[PDB]
RNA sequence: ACGGAAGGGCACCACCAGGAGUGGAGCCUGCGGCUUAAUUUGACUCAACACGGGGAAACUCACCAGGUCCAGACACAAUAAGGAUUGACAGAUUGAGAGCUCUUUCUUGAUUUUGUGGGUGGUGGUGCAUGGCCGUUCUUAGUUGGUGGAGUGAUUUGUCUGCUUAAUUGCGAUAACGAACGAGACCUUAACCUACUAAAUAGUGGUGCUAGCAUUUGCUGGUUAUCCACUUCUUAGAGGGACUAUCGGUUUCAAGCCGAUGGAAGUUUGAGGCAAUAACAGGUCUGUGAUGCCCUUAGACGUUCUGGGCCGCACGCGCGCUACACUGACGGAGCCAGCGAGUCUAACCUUGGCCGAGAGGUCUUGGUAAUCUUGUGAAACUCCGUCGUGCUGGGGAUAGAGCAUUGUAAUUAUUGCUCUUCAACGAGGAAUUCCUAGUAAGCGCAAGUCAUCAGCUUGCGUUGAUUACGUCCCUGCCCUUUGUACACAC
């Protein structure tokens, strides 16, 4: 009654030596806790935001 | 504070019955017997009558404090 | 994170139980006593309240 | 259930900075007096404590009474990683 | 601070006559080899307080009923004293069960 | 112990003389039955049936239809940090803005999960396993032993024929004598105190100061370093007071009883509180974190949330409210209690002003209270009117429409108010209850319950009878003699 909690690895994040920089795009937001959130349909967990969240992608 | 007298001593005969009864339940093997309370301008002192004041007074003042803690910690004394 | 956990207890029985036993019937609230009637019979005597005539 | 790790350890805190701890037995309360944490959650970790020992309860008119025990002392200064019997926890503290 | 009046108002309360009769006997005596000029002790009438219940703990039986009492017993003295021997002297030996209140008037 | 055996007593939970009734009506309320998803239950002569403080909209709640949660300690074996676990927006789903569960992908981090033990909770069972408490025998007057006497003994006497008392209370008789418990004493309360102590939280008289009158002092409004005095009335401490006193009668001339006088008081001065031994398979496990045992414990009998039921209506019974009218109803006027309770430890008791027919609303006020609500200006009652013996201007059930208040919520109408509807009921059968003086009865008020709701209870005062101061006829209980094949005791 959870997630399998399966071997995850990290994600979002394409490599480090994608010839040859650090790829990793959506540049870091005031979203700390950047770090990536759920994408169901057309929307986006609020994870962080205890007060106000305008923002929509 | 700002208590009728009527409710006031009522509510100080509720606070000596639950007091001897929380003594009769924790002084068991103490051999409680009773309990006093003279109330003072700035304190309220509590007399325990029992029969072996020793064990209620545990080592150095054990028990005793403890039982001051709980009282003062239920009852909302300073 | 249980909203549905409490619905209203501001008046009547269920708002109100025996300081010692807990219980919501034959509560005494003359004088701010709340202790059930059985109760009170049981420790009349330590709060003040004697019998006389 | 569960219990969030900083409500145990501020209970625990709170139980050996005097020895005592007094909650009335009331589920739902949401705010015990002077813990930062649920009624339910003091009783709980508390019973928790008396089971395993290191802690003597006592009821007394819907009220939970709660005393350290010697034993328990070494537990929680164990617990919350102080010093080796430097400070008492913290009953012989000034009367003396 | 040097002999100077207050206005001073002592009200005693008590479950228990003969002890709050002591207190009250003190207080005049008190006045009396200090030289005051004082109200004498004003008893207020006796409150009685009545709970009744029915004596069964279930409800089978004879309707029994029984009328427990407590009695309060309130008094007031009025004095004129300077502060502060009157304080040392009231302060101290409070009996138990009587309650004192002391307060200061600007009639 | 019992007796459809004899005798003696006692008692308005018996009767006599009577009073008020109840039983008949309509409503209220409890009980059985019926109905039901459930209409939760316990109690069934006194000693169940306005009882469980049981006036249930939710809660209470125990029942029914459902939905959550764990608030399943602790220990052991696994499960995990390549994550044991936790929580969620949105939608579906759901009564539900319960992430309950799904879809989804985020969040969290040995706090938990699974199993085993073991715990915990339970208005679940068992009151015929118990404790405590209560009720009942019985608020009756009874119970017990030491020494002595009788008897092999169990046992018996004392503890009794009589008289007397409310009393095994006494006087006496006496193989018993002297004692203890119970009764009494005691305690609380009610009544007296011009005698004591005192009071701006009680009251009164003067008046420093006034003041308004009608008048020339009658009625009154005001201030206590904007006064003096006092304690009769009130309050409450300490005391006093009654001991059935005095006198007469009567008694075995004793215990006592009766009458008169006096007295605040002469029914145990009134009423209560406490109250022995032995018991009851009396009630309560549904008051208790009192409790043995049994049952259950995660799809729960734990707990919570929503809704419903507890109130359901061919009917049978109990406690009651309102009545059947003129000893009245109605209108106006007069107009008088005592016992209470009450908020800053949050909205309690509410004056006054204003608004509204009303219920009520609104703005302030005083009171944690001998202070303010409150002189609780209560009702019955009194007087003057209207009505006029007609189910009538008796009665107010049932019902319609509307305005409000409490509350989250008023439908199965919470309650209140207004207008309308205007039933039975013409004094109640067999039967049956309570009661002897400030009592019965009538009349309301406060308190408990309580957010709201009393037709209930606990108290309080207001008005205030008639009848008898007795008997053993009925009923019940106790005692003596007696009979017994009863002792699980008719
Ligand atoms: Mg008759
Ligand atoms: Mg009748
Ligand atoms: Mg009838
Ligand atoms: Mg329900
Ligand atoms: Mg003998
Ligand atoms: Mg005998
Ligand atoms: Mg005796
Ligand atoms: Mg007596
Ligand atoms: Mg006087
Ligand atoms: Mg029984
Ligand atoms: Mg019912
Ligand atoms: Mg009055
Ligand atoms: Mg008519
Ligand atoms: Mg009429
Ligand atoms: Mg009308
Ligand atoms: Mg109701
Ligand atoms: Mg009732
Ligand atoms: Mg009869
Ligand atoms: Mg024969």
């Amino acid at each position: 009654h959870k997630h399998k909690k399966v071997k995850l690895a990290v994600l979002s994040y394409y490599k480090v030596d994608a010839e040859g920089k650090v790829t990793k795009l959506r540049r870091e937001c005031s979203n700390p806790t950047g770090v990536f959130l759920a994408n169901h349909k057309d929307r986006l967990y609020c994870g962080k935001c205890h007060s106000v969240y305008k923002v929509n992608a | 504070a700002l208590i009728s007298k009527k409710r006031k001593l009522v509510a100080d005969g509720v606070f000596y019955a639950e007091l001897n009864e929380f003594f009769t339940r924790e002084l068991a093997e103490e051999g409680y017997s009773g309990v006093e309370v003279r109330v003072t301008p700035t304190k309220t002192e509590v007399i325990i009558r029992a029969t072996r004041t020793q064990d209620v007074l545990g080592e150095n003042g054990r028990r005793i404090n403890e039982l001051t803690l709980l009282v003062q910690k239920r009852f909302k004394y300073a | 994170e249980n909203v549905w956990f409490s619905h209203p207890r501001r008046y009547g029985k269920g708002s109100r139980q025996c300081r010692v036993c807990s219980s919501h019937t034959g509560l005494i609230r003359k004088y701010g006593l709340n202790i059930c009637r059985q109760c009170f019979r049981e420790k009349a005597n330590d709060i003040g309240f004697n019998k006389f005539r | 259930m569960l219990m969030p790790k900083e409500d145990r350890n501020k209970i625990h805190q709170y139980l050996f900075q005097e020895g005592v701890v007094v909650a009335k037995k009331d589920f739902n309360q949401a705010k015990h007096e002077e813990i930062d944490t649920k009624n339910l959650y003091v009783i709980k970790a508390l019973q928790s404590l008396t089971s395993k020992g290191y802690v003597k309860t006592q009821f007394s008119w819907q009220y939970y009474y709660y005393t350290l025990t010697e034993e328990g002392v070494e537990y929680l200064r164990e617990y919350l990683n102080l010093p080796e019997h430097i400070v008492p926890g913290t009953y012989i503290q000034e009367r003396n | 601070q040097q002999q100077q009046i207050i206005k001073i108002r002592i009200t005693l309360t008590s479950t228990k006559v003969k002890q709050l009769e002591n207190v009250s006997s003190n207080i005049v005596k008190n006045a009396e080899q200090h030289n005051l000029v004082k109200k004498g002790p004003v008893r207020l009438p006796t409150k009685v307080l009545k709970i009744s219940t029915r004596k069964t703990p279930n409800g089978e039986g004879s309707k029994t009923w029984e009328t427990y009492e407590m009695r309060i017993h309130k008094r007031y003295i009025d004095l004129e004293a300077p502060v502060q021997i009157v304080k040392r002297i009231t302060q101290i030996t409070i009996e138990p069960g009587v309650d004192v209140e002391v307060v200061v008037a600007s009639n």
